[PDB]
């Protein structure tokens, strides 16, 4: 979706480039319906910093059709140390599925982000317990 | 492709 080099600049302020770019080419070598992004990133507390995210779409089978789910990743300046915060992004056509693994903001919730420990814990780790996560319960429904 | 999920319920 974008060039090595420019990720290496996307993430020119991070504490540890080669790694988050790395990981970060490991998942949209394969996924490629997610894009590297620069956005401003609003922490809980209200503070912000401007941060790379990947959005876009996995595909997730259900029921023998594959769906196109919506997901932002964000990854903290101390990425791989610290875990993405992840959120399912439902379009105007949908609505988010409350569960165990996402809330009614669409933030996501597993055991892989709360164990999170470089070098075990990925990116691409973290993706395919996402597609089999939400293949067993789907995180957003679209219109009836 | 496009964003896609599965239909909700009626
Ligand atoms: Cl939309
Ligand atoms: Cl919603
Ligand atoms: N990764
Ligand atoms: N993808
Ligand atoms: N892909
Ligand atoms: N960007
Ligand atoms: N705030
Ligand atoms: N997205
Ligand atoms: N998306
Ligand atoms: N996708
Ligand atoms: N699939
Ligand atoms: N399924
Ligand atoms: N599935
Ligand atoms: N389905
Ligand atoms: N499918
Ligand atoms: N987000
Ligand atoms: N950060
Ligand atoms: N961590
Ligand atoms: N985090
Ligand atoms: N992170
Ligand atoms: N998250
Ligand atoms: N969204
Ligand atoms: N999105
Ligand atoms: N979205
Ligand atoms: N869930
Ligand atoms: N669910
Ligand atoms: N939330
Ligand atoms: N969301
Ligand atoms: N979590
Ligand atoms: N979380
Ligand atoms: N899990
Ligand atoms: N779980
Ligand atoms: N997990
Ligand atoms: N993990
Ligand atoms: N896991
Ligand atoms: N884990
Ligand atoms: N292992
Ligand atoms: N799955
Ligand atoms: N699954
Ligand atoms: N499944
Ligand atoms: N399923
Ligand atoms: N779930
Ligand atoms: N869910
Ligand atoms: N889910
Ligand atoms: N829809
Ligand atoms: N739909
Ligand atoms: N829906
Ligand atoms: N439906
Ligand atoms: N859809
Ligand atoms: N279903
Ligand atoms: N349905
Ligand atoms: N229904």
């Amino acid at each position: 979706a974008v060039s090595e080099s420019q990720l290496k600049k996307m993430v020119s302020k991070y504490k540890y480039r080669d790694l988050t770019v790395r990981e970060t080419v490991n998942v949209i070598t394969l996924y490629k319906d997610l894009k590297p992004v620069l956005d401003s990133y609003v922490f809980n507390d209200g503070s912000s910093r401007e941060l790379m995210n990947l959005t876009g779409t996995i595909p997730v089978p259900y029921r023998g059709n594959t769906y196109n789910i919506p997901i932002c990743l964000w990854l903290l300046d101390t990425y791989p140390y610290n875990p993405p915060i992840c959120f399912v992004k439902p379009t105007s056509s949908m609505t988010i599925k409350t569960g165990k693994h996402v809330d009614a903001n669409g933030k996501i919730y597993l055991p892989y982000l709360h164990e999170w420990k470089h070098p075990q814990s990925d990116l691409l780790g973290l993706i395919q317990v996402m597609i089999v996560v939400f293949g067993d319960e789907p995180p957003v429904f679209s219109r009836p | 492709t496009s964003p896609s999920a599965p239909p909700l319920p009626p």
